[PDB]
């Protein structure tokens, strides 16, 4: 199943992707 | 995981590294080469006309492991512009084999 850490992990991992996101998107 | 911070920090060294290059490297052999650039992303070398030019997927990225042999691309017209995307100024990339 999916734990209350996993989610932590995922919004933080997502911090990084949409700077990536902000790099190539302009 | 791999965080924003670190991913800013090796995004800066990326980028520091790409300004030194493109100060340092020396001239292209004709004017009709298309010039180099950083775009925010990659650092993008001079293009001979009617060639594809190649970098490898930009070593910030947090999946980079992910992608070793990775390459993005842009087109260098004849014209020694880079090729655009319909309506924009926008210059024509493929980024695909460096997604996630
Ligand atoms: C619809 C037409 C528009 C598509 C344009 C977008 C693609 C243009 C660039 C061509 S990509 C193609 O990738 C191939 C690897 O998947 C590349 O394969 C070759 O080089 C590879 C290293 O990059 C190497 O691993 C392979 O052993 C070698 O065969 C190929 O050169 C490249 O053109």
């Amino acid at each position: 199943g999916t734990f209350t850490s996993d989610v932590s992990s995922y919004l933080e991992g997502q911090a990084a992707k949409e700077f990536i996101a902000w790099l190539v998107k302009g | 995981t791999v965080s924003l911070w670190e991913t800013v920090q090796k995004w800066r060294e990326y980028r520091r590294q790409c300004q030194r290059s493109l100060t340092e490297d020396p001239p292209p052999a004709t004017d009709l080469f298309c010039n180099r650039t950083f775009d925010e992303y990659a650092c993008w070398p001079d293009g001979e006309p009617g060639s594809f030019v190649n970098v490898s997927c930009p070593w910030y990225l947090p999946w980079a492991s992910s992608v070793p042999q990775g390459h993005v691309y842009r087109f260098c017209t004849a014209e020694g512009l880079w090729l655009q995307k319909d309506n924009s100024s926008l210059p024509w990339r493929d980024l695909s084999e460096c997604e996630e």
